[PDB]
């Protein structure tokens, strides 16, 4: 038997799958810790490693970006869960080692790798609270090459009146997610501020997890996938809507929350994105 | 003679104990770095600079962490320069505990 | 894998600070028993004994101090077989003590 | 110049200076952590070590004893303190270490070669919580013998309304000292119990430390040789009083102060015991 992820539904991915939408043809990659592609709900196609003591794009030693994985993607079928673009084609980028921990120039390449074998979608569920020139270059070229680029704001709850939104999520051509519950409420962790976009599912999201496994965990990180594969969904309804027109249309058709430093424009709804 | 003696631990969630310590060690500075550190003589090293000062020990600028939302408490206990510290602190995730330090926690 | 260590620092004075740290040890019972203890392996050993009780460390019997009154502070910091401690404690002088544990104050 | 310790005029000892009993040819042990031969103030007549690994009585390496030989008998000069018994022939009965800390058998050994060498007065300005058998018989030995045995009563302040009077105090063939302040306040830290005798100043006493030197200490310890002191004067007045006379004296015409479990029988006035 095959579950459902309440996540998937909150922002009304079904509703697409059953008009025929899976995120077919679609190219994703996952920026991470790797995938580990012998899991049996997940169908990865291709990746490689930035992490130079890691070379293997389909070992996840840390277990975060097999969970990511799968929320954009776990294959449709009749055992474990459901990602949002179930048909997605599924790239392991991974710039994360062991321990979690990735330095800058890692993700960059990442990003270089992704843009040059055109990937449609990014996905960084990754952060850091300082920002910089290369990593600025490196995201602001993949949106004018014409990727989605998503990711989590991060984890650090609010600070006074003050931006808690990490690096890259902070860069204007980044697409910021912070994370709901099931319930609609700003998860307590979920970092605010002006440069916050959407909100999507990020508290108690189950996925798969290396080993045949499946389990629940938190985060901004959980969050993300959530948007990336609904980037997925429309590309695959509307194949030469651009990606400026895949933001717009998650922009605008959000189901408002609260106010926007807390919320940013609201919860996605991938039904009403893609018209 | 510097009294130096600091007993660190690691345990999941947001308060002490509500937080079971997982993993502690001893580090000395005084006379000579020593301890139960994969790295004593750098964490004193650490001290030494911000002068035992939990709370002036920056974060990365040059490392990303994954954004899942899983804290861990570190406490530290004990004396630097014959003087009393109780220092705790909740971190995200552990990868965020240790982008912390340099070497402190590089545990 | 028992998560072992202690800071233990005594001054002379009746309260945690209005008394200044004059001495400071580690000790660590697990594995080994090791750190900065003239006596490591003993202590560990009382420890074993009462179970990481302070409060339940028998004085002596068989010795006796000069009864003077110069108090002495012992603080004692971090887990024994994973449950934190903090204790503390003013003794009448030194003496007394030492004639405490048997060698955990063997310092 | 020399100075007189205010708990020396406290007791009354300078009325009796002054009609010639000064402790002259009464013979006081300190058993205790040795005395300080060599300090100017001081003139110590024999002694012996029991502490095995610390054989000379005149070498004090805790300073303790030395303090507590001062203020039974510092020398009537022009220089220093000023002792109860200043004539007194003092007795280093070296039982304690370097670190204070002595074995009960040290201290009966010390008391047994405080019998058998005739000495007229002991102080034991030392204890523990544990009495014992051996210890008991010790010192109620010295009292058949003729001796004035006379402790510290201890420094565990109050406890509900338990007894905190330890050993040898708690002996009823002891004298049992605690301590008062100028204001004659019983110290905080002073024992109190059923077994307590007599109270004297234990607060911030001056006296002689090793090394030519002079400070002020607290305990019941600094409390102990002002009676000790007193029963010398009076045996320098009344040569054959008995043990169990000069004990009477010094109980029966003590200054009444509070309630006899927190001040025994009160302040003593040795000058009202000499009659
Ligand atoms: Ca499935
Ligand atoms: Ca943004
Ligand atoms: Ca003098
Ligand atoms: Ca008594």
């Amino acid at each position: 038997a095959q579950s459902v992820p309440y996540g998937v539904s909150q922002i009304k991915a079904p509703a697409l799958h059953s008009q025929g939408y899976t995120g077919s043809n679609v190219k994703v990659a996952v920026i991470d810790s790797g995938i580990d592609s012998s899991h049996p709900d997940l169908k990865v196609a291709g990746g490689a490693s930035m992490v130079p003591s890691e070379t293997n794009p389909f070992q996840d030693n840390n277990s975060h970006g097999t969970h990511v994985a799968g929320t954009v993607a776990a294959l449709n079928n009749s055992i474990g869960v459901l990602g949002v673009a179930p048909s997605a084609s599924l790239y392991a980028v991974k710039v994360l080692g062991a321990d979690g921990s990735g330095q800058y120039s890692w993700i960059i390449n990442g990003i270089e790798w992704a843009i040059a074998n055109n990937m449609d979608v990014i996905n960084m569920s990754l952060g850091g609270p300082s920002g910089s020139a290369a990593l600025k270059a490196a995201v602001d070229k993949a949106v004018a090459s014409g990727v989605v680029v998503v990711a989590a704001a991060g984890n650090e709850g609010t600070s006074g009146s003050s931006s808690t939104v990490g690096y890259p999520g902070k860069y204007p051509s980044v697409i910021a997610v912070g994370a709901v519950d099931s319930s609609n409420q700003r998860a307590s962790f979920s970092s605010v501020g002006p440069e916050l976009d959407v909100m999507a599912p990020g508290v108690s999201i189950q996925s798969t997890l290396p080993g045949n496994k499946y389990g629940a965990y938190n985060g901004t990180s959980m969050a993300s996938p959530h948007v990336a594969g609904a980037a997925a969904l429309i590309l695959s309804k509307h194949p030469n809507w651009t990606n400026t027109q895949v933001r717009s249309s998650l922009e605008n058709t959000t189901t408002k929350l609260g106010d926007s430093f807390y919320y940013g424009k609201g919860l996605i709804n991938v039904q009403a994105a893609a018209q | 003679y510097a009294p130096s003696a600091l007993v660190l631990t690691v345990g999941k969630g947001v308060s002490a104990t509500t937080a079971a310590p997982e993993r502690a060690v001893t580090l000395t500075c005084a006379p000579g770095p020593s301890g139960t550190h994969p790295a004593a003589g750098s964490a004193c090293a650490d001290l030494a600079a911000v002068g035992g000062d939990l709370n002036a020990l920056t974060r990365g600028e040059d490392v990303m962490c994954p954004m899942v939302y899983d804290p861990v408490l570190l406490t530290v206990d004990g004396v630097w320069q014959g003087k009393r510290v109780s220092y705790e602190r909740v971190f995200s995730n552990e990868c965020e505990m240790n982008a912390h330090g340099s070497s402190v926690f590089a545990f």
